[PDB]
């Protein structure tokens, strides 16, 4: 899908990805980190092999959606209560000044 | 905890005094031991409400502070009918806003607080309004 | 980012087993954190078991937030969903 | 060493059973520390 | 430790943790490799968000932008032996709830 | 009434910005400046208090020793780094090929990146594309990294250039000298540099008539004092053309040369005491860092004292080799490999392939298995000799208060009991078998995480350690039986591929209430009747069951009413 | 306390409060989360007014408690530029005289702004004597209602607490245990967000408006 | 630390080192105060061959060059004449 | 440790700190990050600044760009690729940043030597007539003179404009100097290549020589167009016999002041050398000589066409030939007696000037001729650069390092063993000074293999010269010294802002009574002495950097 027939070997899997943790910890961990640090790649951690390291929920399996609770607001806690001094700001706060 | 607006609305007396009174209505008006010495009173209105960390300080340390600040040399109530006309009747002439904030907050006795609040009283503005716009003080 | 209303709903309304695997676990963890139950128990306590019992009675006060790769997030309730 | 919560300066005893061997105090029962770290 | 002699320890991974990835389990594979193993308290920051010791980051003298989040200790060991030679692995922090 | 409270916000880690140490923030996280004859790294019998190799203001890894700013111990002190002064700097052996690249793309006289101005803007255009990949950046940078080799002379200086190469052939880290062969691309022209090169070797009649006779060749070296001050006029108009962006302060190729050594903490490296013989361990990385302090101190003394330049080059090349076999080792060897920060990341025993991905988990147990048909296919029989040591936390939730009070008052000696308890107040772990048990089972506040024994009906994990396919981790339930060997069933023996020949097979338990239901609803045995490779049932029965049902239902097994009665009652 | 300033907040409700409605649980958390807390650039709170346009709140997988983000208006302490408010005296020193109040705040100590008079300290149990030769030579004793003229919001609040100075302070807590006269550490307290001046004190109940 | 000496002696009694540093301070006073009065209209309407900056410069004809002090004096006179509620 | 060691600014960006550290003190808060992003990346468009810095949208970036445009700290380029969208692409300009370096000692050096109009207390108008031109950028007389109500001084100001624009110093038409030097050569090469298709079959010689000679002559007339002009035209229409027209915008500070400043450096060189009556004669000779001299910046090689071919020797041939041809400068003592010094064998002035002018030769200063009529310099400015470098390295530590550097340069790159022949000490102090010199990157090392294997024990060592990398190292070292000095002075500004500002507000009429306490009087006087010390060291450090510039 990247255009040519890539392999699953250490040179093929070095392509096709951006997550330098799983690019490193496959077959050669010697200078994949050094190759990432010299060219200063800003890798956004999102997958699974780089989320088992930092310890966060991955986006595959169960963690494909963040569960949420409904807050059953019946459109009553949306209207505020005006204080009894705010019509005076239209009455006598712009009177010739 | 980020802040969106700084002065959305500035408040004043009695309406907010009744707001603090309605928040004081979570327990009683004054009774503290009559509800603690009897059997339940709906289990003490559902087992001793939210006062526990520091909440008894707030609104109780300011309901005394807003009530008695008359500042009279000697040796205390507001109502609906006394503020509903105070909002409208004093809106007469070209007058500022914090002037009326301190008028609604502090009641001038005869002339002292009225001289203190109104800056440039004799330099910017003329006479007789110190005298005519003061006799609404009898509305308590 | 866009709040897509109930008209579109570009997702099949069936129930993935991963969704119920999340919902039973989250409900059991809520009951273990002293949430009240909506089902009549029979003198037993296991939050997984009464989570299955509340699934049988369809009284889960949650809502599913199925994500899309464009940021649609497509609100699906628990009651209005085919098991 | 005398760091505890309910008592102060008591003796201690690492556990023999349950393959757990944490350094615990006496007469109330508080571990008063972390898990054991050995090399 | 290893074996049975010291106390003992039964590892899972490199072919075994991938099984629950093939199932699709998310919270079990998170818990049994983070919480049950080691719950650590690496402090972070936003501006040059390196590590500190509970009250600083020591690369910026602020002591205000410190988040006491959770992490396994093996990642902290990796970060210390990793930036111990010559690299600056920075950790940016995204909000989890708003937007 | 101050009591000011700053709000908190959960923050998830997104992104991973790799960079280099700028060697100016290395003095920010300093906490020590060692550099002061650290060969005396033990104060005459005990742990030191000076700078040294070990340090009190660096943490501890001992039991009763005190430590740095946080006055705790190894459990509380996170660790503190430390910088190290140097003179006559040293290349980085990990960034060595990248140093070859960044020095071969740059010339020698004006030290500018040698491209045409149109072609420079062209690759700045097709390198700053919004659609870019790891393949695209390497496929552009290694595409532009041949014209700098191919071009003969420079852009706007009076001299020419050549090839940058490792010295002759070295793989044993003896030929770690970068050469810039100015010749080999000239042919027969470009007089002035060639003229001064052939006129330099003519003037002396004393030693040059045998030097020119014998060596006749230099291929001038590019030692890091030449290199670091050639990476200083490295002007950032075209620095982005070779990977490094000059938008961060840690974005210059001066930092790729060792100007400072980060001393790691003493919490990461062990300070192991005597092991059955009265002798300290004196860990290998500590020995290498004190030996790299001592040679830098010898250079700092001898250079302003005044010694021979050949001995200086020998000792400084030993400085260059000791860093190169201190980090990214086993490239030189003048158990005798030492471990640095590459054997701890290499594989199958490092911090990637056996300490990070596959780590030794808690709450497990390993025992051989005996068969048992009389259990259902959802239950592994967990015997009480390993069930009383294998707990599960249960926060009391005003429903199981009577059951947890029963398991507290029962005691941890018998099986339906609880070992440890943790109330709402901040204690560590309150125990049951040592303190009170009657007074403790009276309050039972709601925030109480009590660990009771693995009772019946609890979801356990169970797996074989050689796991070839996905059907290895099947979430079973618990069952409490004597005779301490394990029992699962025999119908589900096919995915485990068990043989009952002394085959151990370990189990696990989940901990929180999320992962227990995540195990039993997603990995239950009732759900996993199918292998996913084609969708056939794999857990039906095994050899005795099929060959006995064949004898039951052959064609000629007419049963008596008593025999059919007993055989029909003896199934359910 | 005369404002209804609008601030946003992220609210964690405990899971045992699910039987109670949302408009009281958020009110409980914002009351016992913003009781007396001086926010930088904002000031001191007392209570919470109401709720506004609260949406559905997310749920973190690691904890299980409901995390609801809200926005609301609240009453904080922001006076005007020329507020004239009245408290009374409860403490006397030599340099200046701080005025007290019946419980909103304490540290509104006034500097040595001009004020036309001033002795060294209190000789005969009288804090400030106002001679003004030779008119209105009265004074004021304790518990005298003083109206003071406020300056701007001087809300400088710094957290310079490295742990080295923390263990210096834990060595200085044992200084407080037993000694005849230590007095090093309790006199040095962080002044909370207010260093407020004044220009008049009314000298009792016989002065109107003079000297600003 | 610092061993060497790159000989920058100060001869402050000389006339030229006083006057040249005074002109330095005067140049800093002119440049730190921003632009000058209405002579920058020529800088605005130079417009050699420039569509985009010939759109930019008539936008910043009314830029804050010398009208900030007059607006500040007018605001101070309005504040001395009457009260206004704004932040400082 | 504790940040007082000043390492967070020490071992970092040497070159990309001064050019936008100046505008921290000159421009302000947001007109500095534009240069900080433009120098750090190079080629930028309009939207790229907005997507890089998160300070503002594309509104206030315009204000910084149109504030830095006429100050020529930035140059633009409007071009398209193939289709359209004619947006302005941006390099970074250097000459305006040099003007912001040199401005005060431009205005305070020009008066005593170049402008000899008048001296009877005209310092009250020189600052007004020069600083307002630097700090604004242009000069239009109809809008600039309109602030002055008097008309009697207008003719004197016009005569000052005429005589000061005679000797350069103000680019007259002021066009085309916002274009890159490389872009001019590429555009002229592209235009002079597009004109000849469908001809005789091409070669490297015909195509390259024709295109490059046409590009050289057209780029030469382009660069020599703003140097000599006649815009001062229409003499005496009704009055004012010599008037400059006010329509054309008029910029400031052509690099003839830089030529004059290196001329003063060469006068200091000749003064410390033989004679010094040679100095008192050759100063007046060279200040009249250097008005028509070839320019230091040397176009036609700023663009990257310097390759090791016939173009490289053509540059040295041009520097030898044009310096003799285009000035001419038929200078003798009869020409020197026209501008003759007051009372400077005191009598019989002209024959003494003959003998002193004929005695100043061998070495390469004032290359003469039998019947001389000019003076070259092609092997005198590198001699000045080397001599300033050697006396700086004598200022570094002792005379021994200066002896060792000059003997390595003079005996033509010799090994180490014969150094003890031309020395004082045997082994200890020579290794000491060679160590303290090899800490600098000025005297290189050379390694040869003895058994074809790289080993640091069996090797003999010799020392390369490598002078040009040492000049570049000293140039960036002096640049970093100036940047660090001005950054510490900016910190000294910003840590004492409010007490300087309080005295700046309204205490000007009360400076005599001082309107303050005598403690902050001592504080203001001490920080004023600090600022005087910093500028007095900065002028010297700036001149020492200014020697190393070619
Ligand atoms: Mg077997
Ligand atoms: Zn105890
Ligand atoms: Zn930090
Ligand atoms: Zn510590
Ligand atoms: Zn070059």
């Amino acid at each position: 899908y990247k255009g040519e027939v890539l392999g699953i070997t250490r040179f093929g899997l070095s392509k096709m990805r951006d997550s330098v943790l799983q690019l490193a910890s496959f077959e050669k961990t010697t200078d994949h980190l050094f190759d990432a640090a010299f060219y200063m790649k800003k890798d956004a951690v999102e997958g699974v092999s780089e989320c088992i390291i930092l310890g966060q929920t991955m986006s595959i399996g169960t963690g494909s959606f963040k569960v949420v609770k409904g807050t059953n607001i019946s459109e009553k806690d949306l209207v505020p209560k005006r204080c009894l001094f705010e019509s005076l700001s239209n009455e006598a706060a712009l009177k010739a000044n | 905890m980020k802040v969106l607006e700084e002065r959305n609305a500035f408040l004043s007396d009695y309406e907010v005094l009744k707001f603090l009174t309605d928040l004081e209505k979570k327990h009683l008006w004054d009774q503290k031991s009559l509800a603690a010495l009897k059997k339940s009173r709906s289990k003490g209105k559902q087992n001793r409400p939210y006062n526990h960390p520091e909440l008894q300080g707030i609104t109780r340390n300011v309901v005394n502070y807003l009530s008695i600040n008359k500042n009279f040399i000697n040796q205390s109530k507001m109502s609906d009918e006394s503020f509903a006309e105070l909002m409208t009747k004093l809106n007469s002439f070209k007058l500022f806003k914090a002037e009326k904030l301190q008028i609604v907050n502090q009641l001038p006795a005869n002339m002292v607080h009225l001289y203190s609040i109104v800056e440039e009283c004799d330099a910017r503005f003329d006479e007789k309004t110190i005298e005519e716009m003061l006799e609404i003080i009898s509305g308590y | 980012e866009k709040a897509i209303p109930k008209d579109q709903r570009a997702t099949t309304p069936y129930m993935t087993k991963y969704e119920r695997a999340r919902i039973l676990g989250t409900r059991a963890l809520q009951i273990s954190m002293n949430a009240p139950v909506f089902v009549d128990l029979e003198g037993e306590t296991d939050p997984l078991r009464i989570a299955m019992k509340e699934l049988a009675e369809k009284k889960i006060p949650l809502v599913i937030r199925r994500y899309l790769p464009d940021g649609s997030f497509e609100d699906w309730s628990v009651e209005e969903l085919i098991v | 060493m005398p760091v505890c919560k309910n008592c102060h300066g008591t003796e201690f005893e690492r556990d023999l059973s349950n393959a757990n061997n944490d350094l615990v105090c006496k007469a109330c029962g508080v571990v008063s520390e972390d898990n054991p770290i050995v090399s | 430790t290893e074996g049975r002699s010291r106390d003992g320890g039964l590892r899972l991974g490199e072919m075994e943790r991938d099984c629950v990835i093939a199932y699709g389990a998310s919270q079990l594979l998170l818990e049994r490799l983070m919480i049950s193993s080691d719950a650590f308290e690496v402090d972070v920051c936003d501006k040059c968000g390196l590590m500190g010791y509970s009250g600083w980051c020591t690369t910026c003298k602020s002591a205000e932008n410190i988040i006491k989040m959770t992490i396994p200790y093996a990642a902290k060991l990796l970060f210390q032996e990793l930036l111990s030679m010559n690299i600056a692995p920075r950790l940016r922090l995204e909000d989890i709830f708003q937007q | 009434m101050k009591e000011v409270v700053v709000s908190e916000t959960p923050k998830r880690i997104k992104g991973l910005e790799f960079s280099a140490l700028s060697a100016a923030d290395i003095v920010a996280q300093s906490e020590v400046e060692v550099s002061t004859r650290d060969l005396f790294d033990l104060e005459k019998d005990r742990a030191p208090k000076a700078n040294g190799a070990l340090d009190p203001k660096m943490g501890v890894s001992s039991s009763s020793l005190e430590c740095a700013t946080c006055h705790g111990n190894l459990a509380s002190c996170h660790g503190h780094f430390g910088h190290l002064k140097l003179a006559l700097p040293v290349f980085h052996i990990g960034y060595f090929k990248a140093t070859i690249q960044i020095l071969q793309g740059i010339c020698k006289n004006c030290s500018a990146i040698l491209l045409s101005e149109t072609d420079k803007r062209q690759f700045l255009h097709e390198l700053r594309r919004p659609g870019v990949d790891n393949l695209r950046r390497m496929g552009i940078l290694k595409k532009i990294l041949d014209q700098c080799k191919k071009q003969r002379r420079c852009l706007h200086c009076g001299a020419l250039n050549g090839v940058v190469k490792k010295a002759a052939a070295g793989a044993g880290s003896a030929a770690l000298k970068i050469i810039h062969d100015t010749f080999r691309w000239v042919g027969k022209k470009s007089a002035p540099e060639k003229d001064i090169w052939v006129g330099e070797w003519k003037e002396v009649l004393a030693h040059n008539p045998e030097l020119e006779r014998y060596v006749k060749r230099c291929m001038d070296d590019l030692n890091p004092l030449k290199t670091l001050n050639l990476f200083k006029q490295i002007k950032s108009a075209d620095c982005e053309l070779l990977g490094i962006d000059a938008t961060v302060p840690s974005g210059r190729p001066e930092t790729y040369i060792w100007r400072y050594l980060p001393a790691p903490p003493v919490c990461i490296r062990p300070s192991v005491m005597m092991q059955d013989s009265p002798a300290s361990n004196e860990d290998d990385l500590t020995v290498k860092l004190t030996e790299i302090v001592w040679t830098s101190s010898l250079i700092k003394a001898g250079l302003d004292k005044g010694i021979s330049i050949n001995n200086m080059m020998e000792h400084w090349d030993y400085l260059q080799l000791t860093v190169a076999m201190y980090i990214n080792s086993d490239s030189v060897n003048p158990v005798k490999p030492i471990r640095g920060f590459c054997q701890r990341l290499k594989g199958k025993q490092g911090r990637f392939r056996g300490n990070l991905s596959g780590k030794r988990v808690d709450f497990s147990g390993r025992t051989v298995i005996s068969p048992d048909p009389n259990l259902s296919i959802d239950e592994v029989a967990v015997p009480d000799r390993v069930a009383k040591v294998l707990t599960y936390p249960e926060k009391v939730t005003r429903y199981n208060r009577h059951k947890l009070q029963e398991l507290i008052v029962n005691g941890p000696n018998v099986h339906p009991g609880a070992n440890y308890l943790l109330k709402r107040n901040e204690d560590a772990r309150r125990n049951l078998r040592y303190g009170d048990r009657m007074k403790l089972a009276k309050n039972l506040q709601i925030g109480d995480v009590v660990e009771r024994h693995l009772e019946d009906g609890d979801v356990v994990l169970f797996n074989r350690q050689p796991s070839l396919h996905r059907l290895s981790i099947l979430s079973h339930y618990a069952k409490i039986r004597p005779w301490r060997t394990f029992r699962l069933n025999e119908c589900v023996c096919t995915p485990y591929n068990a043989d009952f020949d002394g085959d151990e097979m370990n189990l696990h338990v989940p901990q929180t209430e999320e992962a227990r239901a995540e195990a039993i609803n997603l990995m239950g045995v009732k759900n996993n009747l199918l292998t996913p490779k084609s969708g056939e049932p794999i857990i039906a029965a095994t050899q005795d069951f099929i060959t006995g049902s064949y004898l039951i239902s052959h064609k000629d097994s007419f049963y008596d009413r008593a025999t059919l009665t007993q055989l029909l009652s003896m199934m359910s | 306390m005369f404002i209804l300033s609008k601030i946003a907040d992220l609210v964690r409700i405990p899971p045992d409060q699910f039987h109670r409605d949302t408009i009281s649980a958020i009110t409980h958390q914002l009351n016992n989360k913003f009781a007396n807390k001086i926010i930088p650039n904002v000031g001191l709170c007392i209570t919470i007014y109401d709720l506004l346009t609260v949406e559905e709140g997310q749920l973190k997988p690691g904890d299980g408690s409901s995390y609801i983000n809200v926005t609301f208006r609240a009453v904080v302490f922001k006076p005007f530029l020329g507020e004239i408010v009245t408290g009374w005296i409860s403490k006397c020193t030599a340099e200046g005289i701080k005025v007290s109040l019946l419980g909103i705040f304490d540290d509104i100590f006034i500097p040595q702004n001009m004020l036309f008079e001033g002795c060294y300290y209190t000789p005969e149990e009288s804090a400030w004597i106002w001679p003004m030769d030779e008119e209105t030579k009265l004074y004021f004793d304790v518990n005298e209602k003083i109206r003071f003229r406020i300056e701007r919001e001087v809300f400088v609040d710094v957290k310079p607490k490295s742990p080295k100075e923390r263990e210096l302070e834990e060595r200085a807590q044992l200084e407080n245990e037993i000694e005849g006269k230590n007095e090093e550490t309790p006199q040095n307290e962080k002044p909370p967000a207010y260093a407020l001046l004044g220009s008049c004190q009314t000298d009792g109940m016989g002065l109107v408006s003079w000297w600003e | 630390e610092f061993p060497s000496i790159p000989l920058p002696i100060n001869g402050p009694i000389t006339n030229k080192e006083r006057s040249l540093a005074v002109k330095y301070i005067n140049f800093g006073k002119t440049v730190k105060d921003g632009p000058f009065y209405t002579g920058s209209m020529s800088l605005i309407i130079d417009q050699q061959e420039n569509s985009k900056s010939g759109k930019r410069k008539p936008n910043i004809i009314l830029d804050e060059d010398d009208t900030n002090d007059g607006i500040e004096r007018y605001s101070d006179k309005y504040l001395k004449k009457r009260k206004i509620g704004i932040s400082i | 440790v504790m940040t007082i060691s000043s390492l967070e600014q020490r071992t970092l960006n040497p070159d990309l700190f001064l050019y936008k550290e100046l505008v921290k003190a000159h421009l302000g808060e947001r007109a500095a990050s534009v240069i900080g992003m433009l120098v750090a990346l190079g080629r930028l468009s309009v939207r790229e600044l907005v997507e890089k810095i998160d300070g503002m949208d594309v509104d206030s970036v315009k204000t910084t760009l149109v504030s830095l445009t006429q100050l020529r700290c930035v140059k633009y380029l409007q071009e398209t690729a193939i289709s359209g969208k004619k947006t302005t692409y941006y390099y970074y300009n250097e000459e305006g940043i040099h003007i912001l370096l040199y401005s005060g000692l431009i205005i305070d050096e020009i008066i005593t030597q170049m402008r000899v109009n008048d001296e009877e207390e005209h310092k009250q108008l020189v600052a007004e007539i020069v600083q307002n031109v630097i700090s604004l950028g242009s000069l239009t007389v109809e809008d600039y003179l309109s602030s002055v109500t008097s008309d009697s001084m207008k003719y004197t100001i016009s005569s000052l404009f005429v005589q000061l624009c005679e000797m350069g110093y103000l680019i007259q038409i002021s066009k085309l100097h916002y274009t890159p030097i490389e872009d001019l050569w590429q555009f002229l090469y592209e235009k002079h290549y597009k004109n000849i298709p469908r001809n005789s079959p091409l070669s490297d010689l015909k195509k390259r020589s024709q295109a490059k000679m046409n590009a050289k002559t057209d780029f030469a007339k382009i660069i020599n167009k703003p140097n000599e002009l006649s815009q001062i035209l229409t003499v005496d229409p009704k009055t004012s016999l010599r008037i400059v027209k006010p329509t054309v915008s008029l910029t400031i500070n052509l690099d003839r002041f830089m030529k004059g400043r290196r001329s003063k450096q060469l006068i200091n060189l000749a003064k410390t050398r033989v004679g010094s009556v040679t100095a008192q004669v050759y100063k007046i000779a060279l200040r009249l000589t250097e008005q028509k001299s070839p320019k230091i910046r040397d176009p036609l090689t700023q663009t990257g066409l310097l390759q090791d071919l016939e173009e490289a020797k053509s540059f040295q041939d041009e520097a030898e030939l044009v310096e003799e041809k285009t000035p001419g400068l038929t200078f003798n003592a009869i020409d020197l007696a026209r501008h003759l010094p007051a009372e400077l064998h005191s009598a019989s002035l002209i024959n003494s000037h003959l003998k002193i002018l004929a005695s100043s030769n061998f070495p390469f200063l004032n290359e003469t001729k039998p019947g001389v009529y000019y003076v070259p310099y092609s092997k005198l400015m590198p001699v000045l650069k080397s001599s300033v470098y050697e006396y700086v390295i004598a200022s570094t530590l002792g005379p021994s390092a200066m002896r060792l550097s000059r003997c390595i340069r003079d005996n033509k790159l010799v090994s180490e063993k014969i150094i003890n022949s031309t020395a004082l000490m045997k082994e200890k102090d020579i290794r000491s000074t060679l160590a303290s010199l090899i800490r600098y990157n000025s005297v290189e090392i050379q390694e040869v293999p003895r058994t074809a294997d790289r080993s640091a024990s069996r090797a003999v060592f010799l020392f390369r010269c490598k002078e040009t990398h040492s000049y570049n190292f000293m140039r960036q070292n002096l640049e970093w010294n100036m940047a660090n000095l001005l950054f510490k002075k900016e910190k000294l500004k910003q840590e004492n802002s409010t007490l300087l500002k309080k005295a700046n507000r309204d205490d000007v009429k009360g400076r005599e009574n001082e309107l303050l306490l005598p403690s902050e009087l001592n504080q203001l006087k001490m920080v004023n002495e600090r600022e005087l010390n910093v500028f007095a060291r900065l002028s010297r450090l700036l001149s020492l950097w200014e020697v190393f510039q070619m």
